[PDB]
């Protein structure tokens, strides 16, 4: 199968390599300018993987835009404003590196 | 509206004799490659399921399209109570209740049943109750009907799981003024290029009053002005030209302790003004998701 | 009225001590007799308080003339049934 | 409002809410005693108050089975016209669109 | 978690078409018993 | 410590009233409320009310479609005056059926007109009129009417019980609660936790401000929380209440 | 009246008893006069002979009794006492100075002691525990056997069929000898005790030139079994032997305290050890013992048995030798290389169920066998010959066990009295309820369901609406059990071509390993058949084409449905769906006064009050003398015609009467006074039905069309009219009782002269002390007097102020009679006063 | 911060020790604490803005 | 629907104050006699019951409101302290 590190960004220094299973779909083509934080594959993504680049502005976004997913596809409509003020309670830590 | 029931009122489209006829054809040609031995009885096990399953669907369709031309005023039905009434048809299109499943049941075929492990009965059953359904016929109707009570005894036992979360923390999630002292700078800005990949909505910018006086190109006199609240038409205007930043008041961009003022929220959704001091969004917000 | 905060902190024997009027050594409890608790049990009087309205355990004092006064034979107060 | 009766009536148009149906189920009341509830009660504990939805923003109250068939009765046509003319004398068949 | 309401009442549920939006039927002897406290506080104001 | 028993039984004659279900076999669930009147009730040519209306509101979603025969050809049997045998998935047939509906009285396809007795005028399209097997289910006496104001009370619990002769309080779930947090009340949410249930002196009171036409004042400290304080006390930590 | 039919399809055979099960069954336990020794005695088998060896002390069992009961039959209704009949049983005790029964001098024996009693059973066939009679309902669960499953992961080893093998005899042992490669070899015993079994082998009588080198050759596998034997490269024989090679002493090396030996180290396993004086201290156990055999002779561990293994040795094993672990292991390999025995796990043939008749075997043990734990202890006091009577066996810890089952069980539930149909129904029922073991609550969805091969056994259509889905069912109406416990239905045979018009009672065992066609199928005379493709079945799936390979016919088309779900009008019409919301809601019914036969039947319902035992039903000719309808007599011409001297046979018409569920019970006399009346002819017809068949409702009139709004969901107006008929009425009766007690004050006592400063209490009770029969008030007033003194006939001073306001007059007594209860008042029925009666009272 | 937060939830019978130690004056200011000692709610209907 | 309801909430920009407005006065008047209540009898509910009017309600008091004022705790702290109020019998 595929190795490589998840398409493996190349810069200007010492790029880098891992593992992962075949059982990934593959979403995003070449020749993309893809940043850190940014849903590789798809479905769900690690929240605490994310947050070492998103931050907060982004990473709040994510969270709730993704729940809004799965209730689009029912047909039933809600205003993303009803996660914006129980994911910023999310935000109330930073730990000290 | 006196409308009733009889023994002819339960009358068949005609367009019945015109889908099986190609149905038939296919019907008549699974045997003879099976007594041949290059067909394995396990090849016609699904090919005869997708030919059925779409057959008992355009009858449906085909029905309703003669009960709206010559006539509509058509009573069919039978003789019981619930929720439906008279008139087959009058009700179905009315909105009131009446899928095209449960109506097939009357004027079209029985359907397509299932096996109590997963897999699907061989020969189907068009035996209507209009003539009566054979005793072997019933036998198999009685295996389809045990999955209606048993995929359903989920979601009526408590759903409100996904609420028993939001409340028990997002309890402490209320207003506590109107106007914190952020400036217009450091907020958020949603972009355009969100969801899977780019699948932008009306939804976000739904409700919510700009920050910034975004510069947005056309003649003179067209900016937006950096204190104005946000309608589902002002949003139109947005959302057409400009598929750029939109600066706006968002609630994690809120400069309080615990609390959100009504300006970095939006609209109340309930009424149609913006929201009170005392509305508890952290409480409201669990449910109005919790429910669907 | 209505309640502000709350304080909470660690409890000390000298503390333990002042609510306290005494200490048990007799696990018997009452008896099915005269359903009078036993002396310095369970549900003794001496600590407790009575079980009876204005009342002791031995009959010392029953009549409501007495407003509150500890017995020199009982050794317990003359109270209500609510401070149990 | 008082009845003569062992029941209790509720609204037909309300009961897409409490989405229950008349053929044996069971509901319980309560009443407020202070007045400060009783006032709370008509603000928006009262259903003339909540029409739409907090979700979404649609009129969650429609007509259910009867009074929605009263409507559509008295609103009915028979479309299946030619074109246009003169019409002055001759057809004149009902109440056709 | 939870606590038994002192006045509270139940029966089988029915229409009315006599009913509003805003208006809900309830049974007659119910009436007694649930504004019991309430009820007695007219009387006594009153003649009866 | 009994000298001698008495057995006395109490045979009760229930009449029909209006809260029962009635059921055949078919399946056609319902239930009285109201009961129509003879003087506001049509009738056919020969003159003969209608003993029970039902209602033609429900049938594609049953699918039970099989009444029919009992009910035309109930009726046909009647002017004829004979038994019908009908075996299981088998008996009479539609062809064989519509040749016996040609005697009996004068119909033949069950639609027979009606003369409506309110406004006088026939009915638009006649509807069908024959005889339906169906039954009268036993009253449940677990639907029976229920309502408690006042009752007795426990001692460390101190909450609304429910007796013999008296009845039983709707015990105030906490999925009642949330649903009431989320409009953003207040009186109307402490009110079920204290008098209403926990609070003791603050329950006595109130009955003595709804009697002269007054109004009840603030409630006081539940019960289940100043006990607490010594539930707490117990487990060698001390805790102690404060002000402002 | 002529009466026109349609169909007929001629039957060969009718619907038998439908109360056969519950009868026959019952009849093979008790064993009293019939049959001299195989049901009951069975039981006395197990327990005796009861051996509590201390010294010199036997006891030996002989034979039973049953002689009179304990009283009259009448009386123990109006107390609550299960009627039963002691038994008696010979008892042989020896004392240690040789005193055993069996000369006239220092030999004491007693014959006759009357300890346990067990219930019996009457007419129907009902038992009745505490007044309230009881009856037990069969359950399904799946046959002890020797079955073949799977199991997750692996995907690199050996076994049976696929891969553990899993048997279940009933408590004995679960053998299992699956293989895991690499080192030690994978081998359990009782629960999980790990060891080599390379030394296992040994003990049998196996050499290193045996297991692992006439079989290694057919599979590279064997890693499991290389390990111990070390067989490396080829090297020099002798001299290298090690725990295989030989088979006494053992090579003795191990990694740890105690060292392995092959023979000796079977039991080393268990810490601390101690010497091999104990040659048996667990082989003993799978042998001469209930381990091996799953019942008497192997009588249901046969089929199950020899039909898939080889055949058998004896009731058990043996010594050394061991014939039950090679007859095994030859299957896994046997499978391994061709063979197909699979077994479904989903099989009306691998399940049966277990009538009364056997439920009271396996209760009546548990009971006897309780004394045992009560028999020892009476033994440590015996003094010398005076320990011989009944001084040891006791009658409460027998009687405990037997009387906590047919009250106190999932099996035992009230009877339905709802209506006399939905009664046969409750019995026509089998729980999927029972044991941890045979029934759990795990996800079922291809269990829950319907099987293909429920077709003639169990209706697919009567099964109760809910999260109880595809559990609890019903029996079909051609369908009946036998005295194994499968279910067993009617199938014509045939033999190429050609069709036999006799029927054939078979199985579902064989049921899956036959093919059986169609009924709806062509046929035109006995001998041809009249189709190429024959549309029938084998286990669970539908098959096709061949007319030779079929051997069975469907003889008739009703084996579908039910005894109840048959009654309904044209069910071809009706959904699966409706046709069980409509039969679920039938045994709810009640009998009503206005009840009448529907208009139109199918010809079942008069089969039903017949043997459901509703109807009065004459035992011999003779004419009729009165016809009150309350109570009938007939007289028989079996003595001389004597005022006196007759076969006086009175019917007690049940009148007016309580039950199980405030119901209505009544009969009707239908037969007139001088008409002589034979076997058969109905004396009353039952409550609810007419003539004796059906009518449990009533036909009424319906302008069938809506009702401005009023109708809106479910709602339904009634007609005025129905309602002054009066056809809608149902008695149902409840029930009151005073209790009088010996309070500290004083007795209290009933009477009509009481001294009460009123005359509301005078006006009912007038009888002296009781009231009569029929009357009308309200509630909140007296049923029966009561004069109960309060305060000690002491009245206090602060009292006599507030009486002195509203009429001075305070008497001793008062009036503490028993009120009405809140809610709707009634009439009486009957009245009964025991004033210290001379019977036997508790 | 408070300490009766989350003895109302999960783990409870460590913030009662934790909260012991140092003498943590918690305010009424969430919502279910509240609930368990008996006042007016501090939010929807009365707040202190 | 009610009288005069609607239109108090489109008076003002707020649905929440209103309630205070018409509660924690409301409550008051009661436990407070009726007195304290200056306004013309013109401001009041009707009941239509044997031919004459009761009860008072409110809802019809809310027209001069302001900003700030008292603060909470003396609401019913001079209130019970002027008018103690209680139930005697003859």
């Amino acid at each position: 199968g595929k190795r490589r590190l998840v398409i493996t960004p190349v810069d200007g220094s010492d790029p880098y390599e891992e593992m992962i299973p075949k059982w990934r779909q593959l979403n995003v083509f070449e020749g993309e300018r893809v940043e850190r934080g940014d849903v590789i594959s798809d479905g769900p993504e690690a929240p605490h993987d994310i947050l070492r680049l998103r931050g907060v502005h982004a990473v709040t976004r994510y969270i709730v835009n993704e729940v809004q997913d799965v209730y689009r596809l029912q047909g039933v409509k809600i205003n993303d404003k009803h996660i914006e003020v129980i994911v910023r309670q999310m935000l109330r830590k930073a730990t000290i590196v | 509206s006196g409308a009733s029931v009889g023994i002819d009122d339960m009358v068949i489209p005609e367009k019945k004799h015109e889908i099986i006829s190609e149905a038939e054809a296919e019907v008549a040609e699974i045997q003879e490659q099976f007594q041949s031995g290059l067909v394995t009885a396990g090849e016609r096990y699904n090919k005869v399921i997708d030919i059925w399953a779409a057959a008992n669907d355009r009858v449906s369709k085909a029905m309703m399209d003669n009960l709206q031309t010559e006539t509509v005023i058509n009573r069919d039905g039978q003789e019981e109570k619930q929720v439906s009434f008279n008139s087959i048809y009058m009700m179905a299109d009315s909105g009131a209740r009446g899928s095209a499943a449960q109506i097939r049941q009357l004027a079209g075929m029985r359907g397509l049943m299932a096996k109590p492990d997963g897999s699907i009965i061989e020969t189907p059953i068009t035996a209507n109750f209009r003539e009566g359904l054979n005793v072997l016929q019933y036998f198999i109707s009685t295996h389809g009907a045990r999955k209606g009570l048993a995929d359903t005894a989920l979601k009526t036992a408590n759903s409100g799981y996904l609420t028993r979360r939001l409340v028990d923390v997002a309890q402490d999630l209320v207003v506590t003024e109107d106007d914190c002292g952020t400036h217009e700078g450091i907020m958020m800005t949603p972009v355009i290029e969100g969801g899977d990949v780019k699948e932008p909505l009306r939804d976000r910018v739904l409700g919510r009053v700009t920050a910034e006086d975004v510069l947005k190109p056309g003649t003179a006199d067209i900016l937006v002005p950096r204190n104005t609240l946000l309608h589902e038409q002002w949003c139109d205007l947005l959302e057409e030209n400009s598929v750029d930043a939109v600066k706006v008041r968002s609630v994690v961009s809120c400069d309080t302790d615990f609390g959100v003022c009504a300006h970095c929220y939006g609209r109340d959704l309930a009424r149609g003004h913006i929201i009170n001091k005392g509305e508890a969004i952290g409480v409201i917000a669990a449910q109005s998701i919790g429910e669907p | 009225e209505e309640f502000d905060a709350i304080k909470i902190a660690l409890a000390s024997p000298d503390m333990i001590r002042s609510w306290s009027f005494g200490e048990v050594k007799k696990p018997e409890t009452i008896n099915y007799r005269t359903f009078k608790p036993e002396r310095d049990g369970l549900f003794c009087a001496r600590i407790f308080g009575p079980v009876k309205d204005y009342e002791c355990l031995c009959g010392k004092y029953k009549r409501l003339k007495h407003r509150g006064v500890i017995c020199e034979k009982c050794g317990v107060e003359v109270t209500q049934t609510k401070v149990r | 409002v008082l009845i003569e009766g062992k029941a209790i009536q509720l609204h037909p148009l309300v009961c897409a809410a409490y989405n229950a149906d008349f053929d044996g189920d069971q509901m319980a009341v309560h009443v407020p005693l202070t007045l400060e509830a009783q006032l709370e009660a008509r603000a928006l504990m009262m259903s003339t108050n909540n029409i739409l939805s907090p979700a979404n923003g649609e009129p969650i109250i429609v007509p259910s089975q009867d009074v929605v068939l009263g409507l559509y009765y008295m609103t009915r046509d028979c479309v299946n016209a030619k074109g246009e003319g003169m019409v002055l004398t001759g057809p004149k068949e009902a109440e056709r669109l | 978690l939870g606590k038994r309401v002192d006045y509270s009442g139940r029966s089988v549920i029915t229409v009315g078409p006599y009913l509003r939006l805003h208006q809900c039927g309830l049974p007659k002897k119910m009436a007694l018993e649930l504004f019991k406290p309430f009820i007695y506080g007219k009387l006594e104001l009153r003649g009866l | 410590g009994v000298l001698k028993i008495v057995k006395v039984y109490l045979a009760v004659k229930r009449r029909i009233q209006p809260g029962d279900k009635m059921a055949g076999r078919h399946g056609n669930k319902g239930v009285i409320s109201k009961i129509n009147p003879i003087e506001d009730m049509p009738y056919d040519e020969n003159g003969t009310p209608v003993d029970i209306v039902l209602n033609p509101l429900g049938v594609p979603s049953r699918m039970n479609i099989g009444q029919i025969l009992e009910t035309h050809l109930g009726m046909a049997a009647k002017g004829i005056g004979m038994p019908i045998a009908t075996p299981v998935f088998d008996g009479a047939k539609e062809a064989e059926i519509k040749e016996l509906l040609k005697l009996g009285d004068l119909p033949t396809s069950g639609q027979i007109r009606l003369y409506d007795g309110r406004t006088g005028e026939q009915f638009e399209r006649p509807v069908t009129v024959g005889y339906m097997y169906m039954l009268k289910l036993n009253h449940l006496v677990d639907d029976k009417m229920h309502a408690r104001s006042t009752g007795s009370y426990s001692l460390v619990t101190q909450q609304p019980l429910g007796g013999k002769a008296q009845f039983g309080g709707q015990r105030f779930g906490e999925m009642e609660v949330w649903a009431l947090e989320a409009y953003g009340a207040a009186y109307t949410l402490q009110e079920m936790l204290t008098v209403k249930s926990d609070d003791v002196n603050g329950r006595t009171k109130m009955y003595k401000n709804i009697v002269d036409g007054n109004h009840q004042m603030e409630p006081g400290m539940p019960e289940s929380f100043n006990v607490l304080l010594k539930e707490i006390r117990s487990l060698g930590i001390n805790i102690e209440l404060e002000d402002e | 009246r002529i009466r026109k039919d349609f169909g007929k399809r001629p039957q060969v055979l009718d619907v038998p008893y439908l109360l056969s099960i519950q009868l026959d069954s019952f009849q093979k336990f008790i064993e009293q006069d019939p049959e001299g020794q195989y049901g009951l005695e069975a039981a006395f088998r197990s327990v005796f002979p009861i051996q509590s060896y201390s010294g010199n002390s036997e006891l030996q069992y002989v034979s039973y009794r049953l002689g009179e009961p304990v009283f009259d039959v009448q009386e123990c209704q109006i107390r609550g006492v299960t009627y039963s009949a002691p038994l008696r049983v010979k008892l042989r005790l020896v004392i240690y100075e040789r005193e055993a029964p069996e000369g006239t001098v220092k030999d004491i024996k007693e014959q006759e002691v009357y300890m346990g009693e067990i219930p019996l059973m009457t007419d129907n066939g009902t038992f009745v525990i505490n007044g309230t009679e009881r009856v037990i309902v069969s359950q399904l669960h799946r046959s002890p056997g020797v079955f073949f499953d799977s199991d997750k992961g692996k995907t690199h080893s050996s076994g049976k069929v696929l891969y553990n093998a899993r048997i279940i005899p009933y408590r004995g042992s679960w053998l299992d000898f699956e293989f895991d490669p690499k080192d030690n070899l994978f081998v359990r015993i009782d629960r999980r005790r790990k060891l080599p079994a390379t030394i296992i082998l040994r003990a049998l009588n196996y050499t290193t030139e045996q297991i692992l080198d006439l079989f290694f050759e057919k599979v590279d596998l064997l890693a499991k079994l290389s390990q111990s034997g070390h067989k490396r490269i080829e090297t020099l024989f002798t001299n290298d032997l090690d725990h295989g090679p030989y088979i006494s002493e053992t090579l003795r090396v191990d990694p740890t305290n105690d060292r392995l030996s092959a023979l000796v180290e079977i039991y080393r396993m268990m810490r601390p050890g101690e010497p091999p004086t104990r040659e048996a201290a667990e082989s003993l156990f799978e042998n001469l013992f209930f381990s091996e055999d799953r019942y008497d002779l192997s009588a249901v561990g046969r089929m199950k048995f020899n039909r898939s293994l080889l055949r058998e040795e004896i009731e058990g094993s043996g010594i050394l030798s061991k014939d039950d672990i090679i007859d095994v292991m030859k299957k896994l390999i046997d499978i391994r290389n061709g063979k197909g025995e699979v077994d479904d796990i989903d099989h009306l043939g691998n399940r049966r169920i277990r009538s009364v008749g056997e439920m009271a075997e396996n209760q009546f043990r548990v009971g006897l066998v309780r004394v045992e734990r009560a028999v020892k202890e009476r033994l440590s006091l015996g003094d010398l010959d005076t320990l011989m009577p009944q001084d040891m066996i006791n009658a409460k810890p027998i009687s405990a066990a037997v009387k906590e089952f047919f009250g106190s069980s999932q099996l035992s539930q009230f009877m339905d009295q709802n209506n006399p149909l939905s009664e046969i129904t409750h019995k026509r029922r089998i729980s999927a309820l029972g044991p941890g073991g045979l029934t759990r609550e795990r996800a079922g969805f291809e269990v829950r369901d319907v099987h293909p091969t429920h077709y003639g056994r169990v209706c697919p259509i009567e099964t109760p609406e809910g999260p109880n889905i595809g559990l609890i069912n019903s029996l079909s109406v051609y369908a009946q059990t036998n005295e194994y416990g499968f279910l067993e239905t009617p199938y014509r045979k045939v033999t190429d071509g050609v069709v036999t018009d006799e029927i054939h009672y078979l199985s579902a065992i064989e049921e899956g390993n036959y093919v059986i066609a169609q009924a709806n199928s062509n046929l035109d005379e006995e001998g041809h058949f009249v189709e190429d493709l024959v549309t029938c079945r084998s286990k669970g799936e539908s098959s096709l084409f061949s007319r030779d390979q079929v051997d069975y016919m469907d003889v008739s088309t009703q084996q579908v449905v039910s005894v109840g779900a048959s009654l309904i009008p044209f069910l071809e019409h009706d959904d699966a769906n409706r046709a069980l919301m409509g039969a679920n809601m039938q045994r709810q019914a009640v009998p009503t006064l206005r009840a009448d036969k529907p208009l139109v039947g199918t010809g079942m319902e008069r089969a039903v009050a017949v043997d459901s035992g509703v109807t009065a039903v004459a035992k011999r000719g003779g004419v009729v003398q009165y016809v009150d309808a309350s109570r009938i007599v007939i007289k028989v011409n079996e003595d001389e015609m004597y005022p006196g001297e007759a076969g006086i046979d009175i019917y007690n018409l049940t009148k007016y009467t309580r039950s199980n569920q405030n119901t209505c019970i009544n009969q009707m006399p239908c037969v007139s006074l001088g008409e002589p009346v034979e076997r058969g002819d109905v004396l009353a017809d039952g409550p609810s039905t007419d003539l004796g068949e059906l009518a449990l409702g009533q036909n009424m009139r319906v302008a069938f069309m809506p009702w401005n709004g009023y109708n809106f969901e479910d709602s339904i107006l009634v007609s005025e009219r129905v309602v002054q008929e009066d056809r809608f009425t149902t008695i149902h009766i409840q029930e009151l009782a005073c209790v009088s007690r010996d309070t500290k004050l004083g007795p209290e006592e009933i009477t009509a002269d009481i001294p009460n400063v009123g005359e509301a209490a005078l006006s009912k009770l007038d009888e002296s002390g009781i009231v009569y029969i029929g009357a009308e008030v309200t509630g909140g007033d007296i049923l029966v007097g009561k004069v109960t003194p309060k305060g000690e006939t002491q009245l206090t001073p602060e009292e006599k102020l507030l009486r002195a306001i509203f009429g001075e007059k305070a008497s001793d007594v008062k009036d503490s009679s028993l009120r009405v209860p809140n809610g709707v008042s009634g009439t009486v029925i009957d009245v009964q006063v025991f004033t210290r009666d001379g019977v036997e009272k508790d | 911060e408070s300490f009766i937060s989350a003895a109302s939830f999960q783990e409870t019978t460590r913030v009662l020790t934790e909260a012991a130690v140092a003498g943590k004056r918690d305010e009424l200011r969430g919502l279910k604490e509240n609930v368990i000692v008996g006042r007016l709610i501090p939010a929807g209907t009365g707040y202190a803005y | 629907a009610r009288v005069t309801v609607q239109d108090a909430v489109e008076k003002i920009g707020n649905r929440f104050d209103l309630v205070l407005v018409a509660a924690r006065r409301a409550r008051q008047m009661q436990v407070g006699g009726k007195d304290p209540l200056v306004p013309e009898e013109n401001d009041k509910t009707t009941v239509i019951a044997l031919r004459e009017i009761e009860e008072g309600l409110i809802n019809n008091q809310i027209l001069d409101v302001r900003e700030r004022q008292e603060q909470q705790e003396q609401e019913a702290a001079e209130l019970q302290a002027v008018t103690a109020i209680a139930e005697g019998r003859r």
